[PDB]
Order: C-alpha cells, then structure tokens, then sequence
C-alpha cells in the first residue's frame, strides 16, 4: 500500500517540476507593455426588482436580452431586460435554490438546491404556463452548479463532491465525474462544450472530457474553498474565485497558474467571477456588498460595480458582452454598462 | 387546446344574443381573448379584445356600445353580449387566443367559429390579388400592403399571416413578418420592408390551398386585408 | 480496501503527468493575442454609443 | 399682594420663558435633529418619522418667540405673528395625534404581529399622515381672527374672550381630550398584553421594561399636556364675566414650557429610549 | 409610446407583479424554524409530535410553522447554513443518554451546538434547545455517572440536579447572552413549548421594531 503512496507522491513531484520547467516566463512581464484599462465607469441601467429575498442565481439566455433568476422566495422570474417587463414568474417546488441555468436554446430553465434535484422547466408549451419537464434526482448533495449542454444534456455539480452528465429526456446520469474530496461548488462548460471545468471545496479546480468522463488536468494554487469558476472565452484558460480573498487565473495548456488577482484591503470571498467578451476584463463579486472588475491581463482593478446593499451572489455577462447583470442578497438585480 | 363556440342561431333585427366560448387544454386564465368575424362571403373582421385579468377591453367601432366583451376565468368560458342586432351583423363569429410577452405568438390558436343569422384613422391593408390560379409543387408569392408603417421603433414588424383552409378556422403562419408559428412547415416563409410585405410558399402542397389573410397588429384597431385565395 | 483507490489515484496522475503542456511564454501570447483580436467587440472593455446601447435611460 | 404678584408675572415672563424656551431649543432641536439622521420603512416608522418632523417644526418656532419676550416687542412684523403662532399650535396639536396613532399601531402589531392588518401598510400610514396634517390645520384655521395683533399677544390672552373661550374648550375636547383616551385606552391594552403574556417560559427574559416604556408614554404626556390646557381655559374663562387675573395668569406662564416640553424629550423616549433605535444610531 | 403587444407585455408584467406581492405576503406569515440536533439526538421524534432537505408544514393556534430538517445534508455545513439566515428560531435536539455513547457523543453535541449557536449568520437567531430521552437519562444516570462525560462535575447523581448541570453547560455555550436567548426544554407539550417560545420571539422582534426593547 504504502508503495503506492510514494508512487503517487513521485508523481505529484514529477508534475511540478514540469510546471516549474514551463514556468519560463510569467504574463505579467508579457503583458508589462501593453497599456492598461482606464478606469471602467459602468452605471446601473436597470434595476431589476421583484424577489422578496435573497437571490443565488441568475443566468443570460443566448439571446443577451432575457435572463433567469433563482431566489430563495421560491421563484424563478424570466426578466426581459430591456424593459424590465417580467416574461415569466415560476413558482419552484423547494425555495432553497442555490443554481438556475438558462438552455442555449432558450426552451428550457432549470434550477436546483438543497433538494439534491435539478429541475427542467418548459418554458415554450402549447398551453401557455411553464411546466417541469425533468426532476433529475441521483445527487446525494445539494445541486451547486448546472449548466446545459444541449437540450436534451445537462451537466451538474453537487455537494456530493460529483459531476454528473445527464439525459434530460431518460432522466438518467449518463456520466460521472468522480476526483473531488471536497463540495464542488462551481461549474463552467468550455465554449466548444467537449470540456468543463469544475471548483470544488479542495481548493482545487479539475478539467474534466465531457464524453471520455474522466479528468484530465487539475489545478491546486487557491489556498481555501472555490466558490466561483469562470471559462476564459478562447476556451484555453479559467479563472477561479476563492475565500480567500483572491482570483487565479489557469491556462490549460500550460497547465498552472498565470495570474493572480488580490489587493491588500480587500479581504471577503468572491462569491461569483465572469469575463467580458474579449476576456480583458475579469468581473468578481465579493462579499464585501460591490463587485470589483479586473484588468485580466495587468492583475489590477480597473473599476468596481458598487450598488448592492448585500453580498453579491451572482454575475453574469451577455454573449454579445453588451451589459453585466449582478444580483444580490439585498433582492435586486442590475444591468450595468 | 380546444376553443368551442355556441350561440349562434337565428336572431330578428334589435333582438339580443350572447356568444359564448368554451376553453379547454390550456392556461385560459393568461391569455387574451379576441372576438373575430367573418360575413358569410367577405374576409375576416375583428370585433372585440378582453386582455388577460379583464384589466383592458377594446372594441371596433362598428360594435362599440353595442357589445360588450366579458370572460368567466375559473370557469374557463368567454362570453359576447351583442344587443341591437342588425343585418350588418351576420358573420361566423370566431375566438382567437393570443398571449402577450416577449417572443410570443399571439393569435397562435383560433376556435371553430359559430354562425349568427340576423333575419332580413384605422390602418387599411390591402391584397390586390384576390385569387391565384396554382398547382402542387410549385412557388407561390402572395403581396400585402397598409397605409402606415408596421415597423415599430422597437423593430418589430407586427403583421401576422394566417391561412384559412376551406371549411377551417384561420391558422397562424407567421407572426410579426418574420416567425412562423409552431407546428408550420418550414416551406412557408414571410417579409417585408415595413408597409409592404409578402408571403411565399415553396413546393406547396396541395393542403396548402385556401384563402391567406394578413392582418396588423400595431394599433388597437386591429385589422384583416381582403384575402388572396389560392385555388387548385 | 484502499488498495484499489491508491491504484487508481496513482493511475491518474499518471495520465495527468502525460500531457504535452507547453511554455508558458507561449499561452500568455496566446491570451494576449486573443485579447487584442477582439478588443474593438467588446462594449464594456469600449464602451459604444447611446445610440447603440440597447439599455439606454430614458 | 398686588404688587408683589405683579412684578412676578412680569418676571416670568421676560426671564423665565426666555430661559426655558432657550433650553428646549438646544437639546430639543439637537435631539430631533439626530434621531431624524437616525431614521433616515413601516407604517410604525412613518408615524415616528413625522412626530419627529412635526416635533422639529414645533421648535423652529421658538427662536424668534424667545427673542421678542427677551426684547419686549414683536419686531418682526404681524404676518410673521400669525405665522408663527399658528404653526407653533398646528405642529403642537398634530404631535399630540401622531403620539395617539403610534399608541394604535402598536397596539397593531400585538395583535397582528406580521403586519396584516390594513392600517399597517406603508401606504396607508402615509395617507393617514397626510390627514392627520390637513385636518389639525382645518380644525386650527379658526385661531386666525384670535391672534390678530393688537403688539404682541398670547393665544389666551388675544382676540374676544367670549368666542376665544368656547373655541379653545372645542380644540382642547377635539385636539387634546379625545387623543388623550385614545391613547390612554390602546396603551392600557398593550398593558394587560405584555403583563399577561409576561412569561410563558420562566427562563426568558421578562417584558418590565416595554411595560414601563408604555406606561411612562402615557404619564409623561398626561402630565405635561393636562395642566397648560386647564390653565389656558381657566385663564381665558378669567377674562370673561366680571388683582386675581395676576394669579391665575401666572400659573398658565409656569405650564407653557411644561407642554412644549414633550417636542423635547420626544425623540429621547421614542427613539433612544429604544435600545434597537439606539444600536442602529450609533451604527449608522 | 409603446404598440399594443408591449402593452401587452407591461400588462402581464403587472399581473405577475401582484401575484409576486401576494405570494410573499402570504410567506410573511409563515414561521420558519431550522432543526439541527446529532444524528441520533431524537430529531425525528420531535419532528412526528409537530435525499436532501426535509420541511415540515404544521399549523398550532393559528401559526402556520415551517420546520426544515436538513439532516440529511451530509455535506459542507458552512457553504449552505446561510440559507438558513432569517428563520425565526433555531430547534436544536441533543439526547440526555449520550454520556459514554461514542461517535464523547455528547461532547460532538456541544461542539455542533457551540458551532451553530456562535455562528455569525444567527447572532441574533433564537434557539430553542430540546433535551431529549429525559426517561432513558433518569435510567442510567443511577448506573453511569455524570463524571465521565463531565469530569469536572462535583454535584450529586440524582437526576435533577444532572440534568440541570447539563442544560447550563449548554447555555454557557452563549457567547453573545444579550442578543440571543435559549429556550431549553426537556422533552403535545413539545409543540405547545415551541408555540411559546416563537411567539415570544415573534413579539420581542416586533417590540424591538417599535423601539419598545
């Protein structure tokens, strides 16, 4: 047994002494030249109200006009944007949700909490109200993360320390992704979506082959629990957000760290990170009440998105990275730009 | 999804009649609820529009005062009291569902329509061509046209094509100009550049034939054009 | 026993050691190049004119 | 005792008013002030918020008083006489029934502890604000011919004081009087609650302290309130009918600060007094 | 300035609005109470006499109460108790037999509860502390002393003044006595006692809001 233990740990050393050996150069001295964001003004352009309680969740449809938003008063409300105007309000079986995805196609929602079970709701039927399709129960953890694929595969994150790739129309888990020890906590398809990648409460991240099942590369910088991760738009790199206090951002070709994104007075975890649409800029929600935007390729802060009288739980960036949506536990949801 | 009429029947001149609809198989207590003529050998007419929770109600001026548009929600049934009947008022009197919010499609669903006998600034569309000479497996086009410009400064185009078979209710095409309705071949395809628009069909099938009204949707007058009839 | 989740944490990082991870010189190029490709498409890094913006007030 | 008698009424007017009136604006402006920081919702902030603002207009109406009884003569001009005297009674008769409505509402929220009850609802605390202003300002509008000039007078002491007499009998029965059993009566029931309703588990901590807060809001206002509107009836009924005006003058002087008194200690009882108002002031 | 079918859609908007206020004023009135207590602490008991969460819908005198056991979360604790903040008052269920039960078993009780009781998302949270297998306490205690849970206790075997030592080495647990209070109870009278004690919580609250506490 023990054999095999310091196989294992010949192995880890092995893996960092390549990282070290491809640790060459790092981005900050690449991207020394290249001139800084000015600082980011963004206002509220609107303020999406009508959840009476904390929200957890929300989630832009492909068309970068609606988005969907989980609050734990038991609602998931379809908002149209532009106007304001509540599209849809679907009242949920269990209040505590924690995660609400919206289907590329824009047919579907789903959500899921402590009931260890994603719900499918559909949204485009014949009589004109929104109806569960799918339960998707197999998780013995609550459901942290959720994110489509298709219409008809969702993949999903668990408490259970699992990832679990679904067929929304058997119900059944076709894959699972096994390798955490801790809660996984957050979760993001890669744009090509034939990888994710998955934060748990290890403080490490893992890339996982969404058909072969396996992983394929994990990445332990962050010092304490990962409650966001976020894919860079090229699909070549993520970044991470921990209690800690801090961002890190991966490459998966290099395979470890690039940059990390702290300052010194700054000390709350981040509770939900997002890029914009050429990834120059890093959106991190914290817990200090005001999301922070980051020079993604310069390591420092190019503006803040103060406004929320609570925790900033969720963020999220249109596809045609027009607006930022960012909810709070103060039950309020703004489009800033 | 069932909207069935009643009521119709024989009726003398200033006598009093009431239309009812009974729905069925969906959320009736969401949508909005239209009320839509047709004289036995003219095109379609809208009459009246309750919107969904009673909160607004409109009418067309040829009824307006004389009708009166009420819905009974928990009992699922829409109801028309027409008072003063007059010869003018002779049509099969249909009832249209439509829900509003963004990317529906209003006027998805139209009832079988019910006959009524009466014992002896609106936006004008125009279809020129009232019938077509055509066979199966061709291409076919048909025109409209209105008065004011259907393109909204929100950009939407609200103009809705809808197909009316023989011995059928209309059924939705397209609606805003561009979408088509679920369940519509994908054959069928619709534009426009704002006050002229148009509808094709490719490869058309023989169930295809029928008379195709277009209608607006951009006032509260809404309104039908003549028809372009095709005929095998 | 554990012997079967040493063999197979083992086997893992013997495939995770097997990739053909490269320079890191190369991936913050890669980034860099990414990032300024499409630097002139992004409304919050550029902010575009009211006219533009679909959330204008008022 | 004529003379001495005199000398007296003279004496409190012209040093004691000055005095008194000049501390209840320091501390009494000072405090509303902060507790109005301190506020800035539910129906039972919204009356609080207005008896604050109420209490401050009632004071932002002594400065000039104090100075024309320092000096002896209105120089300020008569508009500004009818002005103030009428503000002074407005704001001074509207406390009295913002104080009558939060003994209501919180007779409410022991009785309906989640807010279900129509008067609990923001908007209708509003509406009720709103009138509470408008209807002590019609209800008042008849002191207008009274405090006419001529120089200086009194409410008491201005006007005829055959129709001041009856009319300050009507707004103390009105204004005064029928406030004062409301509010004894709701606070009476809060009472009997909170004593019954005391201890139902022996370990937890007991209600003496919200039972002495609702008892000292109905002896703190009955007591400084009750003896300047028996005193300015009796000494308007003094100039009616046939050196015994001296006397019962200088009783109503002694009482006038008594009853501007509650504009002072107000904010203290209602929003100091209250440790959790208290805790949110310093936090804010 | 917008067409009919926006309208339309602000109408709707509208609807949905006021079904949205009338839900959450009926949510308003319901009391949420979050049970924790050990495994084997008689949760489920306490829950009869009223894969992941559990809630308890029970109405007694006119309270309509909301009772989540969430037991059967097994993982991470600290990344879902904040869900939690806001409930009126925290159950939490420890069994008087867990002496020389193993897992010390009722050492693991006071750790969870000095956990749950300091923790920053209920400072101001009511709990309501159930001591259970008052019967099965009074049976052993007359074998197994109270020494080998507690060996610094110097008092007497009986059961009363066992059983008291232990309530006030829970309380004690207390870091903050000023804004939180404990509603110990030894276990129809268990929901009778959590009646009261949510009423008493409800009308503190409501007391503090006036200015009256």
């Amino acid at each position: 047994l023990d054999q095999l233990r310091q196989e294992a740990e010949q192995l880890k050393n092995q893996i960092r002494d390549a990282r070290k050996a491809c640790a060459d150069a790092t981005l900050s001295q690449i991207t020394n030249n290249i001139d800084p964001v000015g600082r980011i003004q963004m206002r509220t352009r609107r303020t999406l109200r009508g959840h009476l309680a904390k929200i957890y969740a929300m989630h832009w449809g492909t068309d970068s006009r609606l988005l969907v938003s989980a609050s734990q008063d038991g609602k998931l409300i379809i908002w149209d944007s532009y106007t304001t105007n509540k599209v849809h309000a679907i009242p949920l079986r269990s209040s505590w949700v924690m995660t609400c995805a919206y289907a590329p196609s824009g047919n579907y929602v789903a959500c899921g909490g402590l009931d260890n079970i994603c719900s499918i709701y559909n949204l485009k039927t014949r009589e004109g109200n929104v109806r569960v399709s799918r339960e998707l129960a197999g998780h013995t953890g609550y459901l942290s993360c959720c994110r489509f694929l298709d219409d008809n595969q969702i993949v999903t994150s668990s408490g259970d320390t699992t990832c679990a790739l679904w067929d929304i129309e058997t119900g059944q888990q076709t894959t699972t992704f096994t390798g955490h020890t801790g809660d996984v906590m957050s979760l993001s398809l890669a744009p090509d979506t034939r990888l994710f990648v998955s934060g748990a409460c290890d403080a490490s991240a893992k890339l996982w082959d969404v058909r072969e099942g396996m992983c394929r590369q994990t990445f332990t910088g962050h010092e304490s629990d990962i409650n966001a991760i976020c894919f860079f738009p090229n699909g070549n790199a993520f970044a991470t957000g921990s209690d800690d206090a801090t961002c890190r951002l991966f490459d998966l070709r290099a395979d470890q760290e690039l940059m990390t994104y702290s300052h010194d007075n700054i000390i709350c975890g981040i509770t939900s990170v997002s890029f914009s649409k050429s990834g120059r800029l890093l959106l991190a929600g914290y817990d200090d009440f005001n999301c922070n935007v980051w020079d993604a390729l310069k390591a420092d802060r190019a503006g803040v998105l103060a406004g929320h009288d609570n925790r900033v739980s969720c963020l999220g960036v249109t596809d045609d990275g027009m607006a930022v949506a960012t909810g709070s536990w103060d039950s309020f949801l703004k489009i800033w730009n | 999804v069932q909207l069935v009429e009643s009521g119709g029947g024989l009726v003398q001149p200033g006598g009093s009649r009431k239309l009812s609809c009974s729905a069925s198989g969906f959320a009736f207590s969401s949508f909005g609820m239209h009320w839509v003529r047709q004289a036995p050998e003219k095109g379609l007419e809208w009459v009246a529009y309750i919107s969904s929770g009673s909160g607004t109600i409109y009418y067309a001026d040829t009824v307006k005062g004389r009708f009166t548009i009420s819905r009974d929600d928990p009992k699922n049934t829409l109801f028309l009291q027409m008072t003063s009947l007059r010869s003018e008022d002779t049509a099969m009197y249909y009832c249209v569902r439509s829900i509003y919010y963004y990317g529906s499609s209003p006027f998805d669903f139209w009832g079988q329509g019910t006959t009524l006998t009466v014992s002896s600034s609106d936006i004008v569309m125009t279809q020129a061509t009232s019938s077509v000479p055509v066979t199966p497996g061709e291409s076919v086009s048909i025109s409209c046209r209105s008065s004011k410009s259907l393109l909204h400064s929100n950009g939407n185009t609200y103009l809705y094509w809808f197909l009316q078979r023989p011995g059928q209710s209309p059924q939705l095409l397209i609606y805003r100009m561009s979408n088509l309705a679920s369940g519509v071949p994908d054959r069928f395809s619709g534009s426009g550049s704002g006050t002229a628009f148009t509808l094709t069909i490719s490869r058309l099938e023989a169930e295809d034939v029928g008379v195709y009204y277009c209608m607006q949707h951009l006032e509260y007058p809404l309104t039908f054009g003549a028809g372009t009839k095709l005929e095998l | 026993a554990s012997i079967a989740q040493a063999r197979k944490l083992v086997e893992q990082l013997k495939m995770e050691a097997n990739i053909d991870r490269i320079k890191v010189s190369k991936a913050a190029a890669d980034l860099m190049a990414y990032c300024e490709a499409h630097a002139k498409e992004d409304p919050l890094l550029t902010p575009v004119p009211a006219s533009e913006n679909p959330f204008r007030e008022k | 005792t004529c003379k001495n008698w005199l000398a007296a009424e003279a004496a409190l007017e012209k040093y004691y008013l000055s005095i008194f009136y000049g501390i209840e604006f320091v501390v009494g402006v000072l405090g509303n002030t902060i507790v109005v920081y301190g506020y800035i919702w539910n129906s039972s902030n919204i009356y609080l918020f207005n008896l604050s603002v109420s209490d401050l207009a009632f004071l932002c109406t002594l400065p000039m008083l104090i100075r024309s009884y320092a000096n002896g003569n209105w120089i300020y001009g008569d508009v500004l006489c009818i002005s103030n005297r009428y503000v002074l009674h407005a704001n001074l008769y509207t406390s009295i029934l913002f104080l009558t409505f939060i003994s209501i509402d919180r007779y409410l929220i022991i009785k309906y502890p989640f807010r279900e009850h129509l008067l609990q609802k923001k908007e209708f605390a509003i509406l009720i604000s709103l009138a509470i202003w408008v209807l002590v300002t019609l209800e008042l509008l008849p002191i207008l011919p009274l405090i006419n000039p001529v120089t200086c007078n009194d409410f008491a002491s201005s006007g005829d004081p055959n129709y001041n007499l009856i009319y300050s009998m009507c707004l103390t029965l009105l204004g005064f009087l029928i406030p004062l059993f409301v509010m004894c009566f709701f606070y009476y029931k809060i009472a009997l609650f909170l004593k019954q309703r005391n201890r139902q588990v022996a370990t937890a901590l007991p209600l003496e302290k919200p039972l002495n807060l609702v008892i000292m809001a109905v002896v703190i206002f009955s007591v400084l309130f009750t003896p300047y509107h028996v005193m300015r009836n009796v000494r308007i009924a003094s100039r009616l009918g046939s050196c015994t005006q001296v006397v019962i003058n200088s009783f109503y002087i002694v009482t006038r600060p008594l009853a501007f008194l509650n504009s002072v200690i107000n904010p203290v009882f209602y929003f100091l007094l209250g440790d959790h108002f208290r805790d949110m002031l310093m936090n804010q | 300035t917008l067409s009919a079918e926006d309208k339309a859609a602000v109408e709707r908007s509208k609807m949905i609005d006021r079904n949205l206020r009338e839900d959450g004023e009926k949510a308003a009135r319901e009391v949420k109470l979050l049970l924790l207590g050990a495994g084997e602490s008689g949760k489920n008991t306490i829950v009869k006499q009223m894969t992941g969460i559990v809630e308890t819908h029970f109405t007694f005198k006119d309270l309509h109460f909301k009772m989540f056991d969430v037991g059967a979360q097994r993982s991470e604790r600290k990344k879902w108790i904040h869900c939690f903040e806001g409930v009126t008052a925290i159950i939490f269920c420890v069994a008087l037999s867990d002496y020389d039960l193993v897992l010390n078993r009722m050492h693991a009780s006071m750790k969870l509860f000095d956990s749950i009781c300091n923790n920053k998302w209920f400072t101001d949270t009511s709990i309501i502390l159930f001591l259970n297998k008052k019967d099965l306490f009074e049976e052993k205690i007359k074998k197994s002393p109270l020494t080998i849970c507690y060996p610094e206790y110097a008092g007497s075997n009986t059961y009363e003044e066992a059983a008291a030592y232990i309530q006030c080495q829970f309380e004690d647990l207390n870091k903050r006595k000023d804004t939180k209070e404990i509603y110990t109870h030894f276990t129809t009278k268990n929901v009778q006692f959590v009646f009261d004690a949510v009423t008493d919580v409800i009308i503190k609250n409501n007391l503090k809001d006036c200015g009256l506490f």
